[PDB]
C-alpha cells in the first residue's frame, strides 16, 4: 500500500513503466519523445532569456 | 520470502536489468534514462 | 471435547482466510507488475533475444566447425599452427618496434 | 467451561463472517486471475527469463 501510492503520486515513476515499452517496442516513438522533451526545454529556457 | 521478491521485482525491475548496448545498439536504456534525467531536471529547473 | 472441536474447525476456517490473501496479494501484484504494453513489450524482447542468440550460437557453430575441420588435418598440421603462430608473434614483435621507432623519429 | 465457551461462541459467530469474506476474496481471486490470463501471463515475460537470457 506504501508502494502503490508513491507510484500514483509520482510521475516519474509511471514514466519509468513506459521507458522500456517504448524503447523495446517502437524505438522512434521514445526518441521522438525524447527529442520533443528536449526542444520543449530549449523552447522554454529560450522564453525565460528573453 | 518469495512474495517479498515478487514485491521488490515490480517495485524496481520491471525487464529494465535484462538490456546491454550490444542489443539495440544506438543507445542502451540507463542511457535514456540518464538523457531523461538531464532533461527532466533541467525543465524542472527552468519551471522553479 | 465440544469446545476444542469448535477451536479447531475456526482455526480450519481461518487459515484458508489468510492463505487465500496471500495469494490475492500475488495475483494482485503479478497483474499490476505487467500492463497490456509490457506483455507485448517483453514478448518482443523474447523475440530479440531470440535472433540475436540465433546468430550467435550459429558463430560459435562456425567458429568450432572452422576448428574441427583444421583439427582433421592431423598433429603435423598442429605443430604448424603453433609454429606459425610463434612466428607471427615475433613478427608482430618485431614490426610493433619498427612502427615505435617510426613514430619517435617523427 | 464458562470461559471456554465464550471463546467457542465469538469463534462460533465469526464462522459466517469468515466464510463470507472468504467468498468475496476468492472473486476477487477469480478477478485477478482472469486479469492475468487475458494478458497471456507465462514465464517467458517475467523478469528471471529475460534476466538469464540477457546474461547467457
Amino acid at each position: 500500500k506504501t508502494k502503490r501510492k508513491t507510484l500514483a503520486n509520482n510521475k516519474l515513476h509511471q514514466m519509468e513503466r513506459e521507458f522500456y515499452v517504448y524503447f523495446l517496442k517502437d524505438e522512434d516513438y521514445l526518441k521522438d519523445i525524447v527529442e520533443n522533451l528536449e526542444t520543449q526545454s530549449k523552447i522554454k529556457a529560450v522564453s525565460l532569456e528573453d | 520470502p518469495e512474495l517479498q521478491g515478487i514485491v521488490g521485482d515490480w517495485w524496481e525491475q520491471p525487464g529494465q536489468a535484462a538490456l546491454s548496448e550490444e542489443l539495440c545498439q544506438g543507445l542502451s536504456l540507463p542511457q535514456w534514462r540518464l538523457r531523461w534525467v538531464q532533461a527532466q531536471g533541467a525543465l524542472q529547473k527552468l519551471c522553479s | 471435547s465440544e469446545l476444542d472441536r469448535i477451536n479447531a474447525q475456526y482455526l480450519e476456517v481461518k487459515c484458508g482466510a489468510m492463505i487465500l490473501k496471500l495469494r490475492m496479494e500475488e495475483l494482485k501484484i503479478l497483474s499490476d507488475t505487467y500492463t497490456v504494453e509490457k506483455v507485448e513489450v517483453h514478448r518482443l524482447i523474447r523475440d530479440r533475444l531470440e535472433g540475436a542468440i540465433h546468430l550467435q550460437e550459429q558463430d560459435m557453430e562456425n567458429s568450432r566447425q572452422v576448428l574441427n575441420s583444421y583439427e582433421v588435418l592431423g598433429e603435423e598440421f598442429d605443430r604448424l599452427v603453433k609454429e606459425y603462430t610463434v612466428l607471427k608473434q615475433a613478427t608482430e614483435n618485431k614490426r610493433w618496434a619498427l612502427q615505435e621507432f617510426s613514430k619517435v623519429y617523427r | 467451561l464458562s470461559t471456554e465457551r465464550a471463546k467457542v461462541d465469538n469463534r462460533r459467530q465469526n464462522m459466517d463472517f469468515l466464510k463470507a469474506k472468504s467468498e468475496e476474496f476468492r472473486f476477487g481471486i477469480k478477478a485477478a486471475e482472469e486479469q492475468l490470463s487475458a494478458r497471456g501471463m507465462d514465464a517467458s515475460l517475467s523478469h528471471q527469463s529475460l534476466v538469464a537470457l540477457s546474461e547467457k
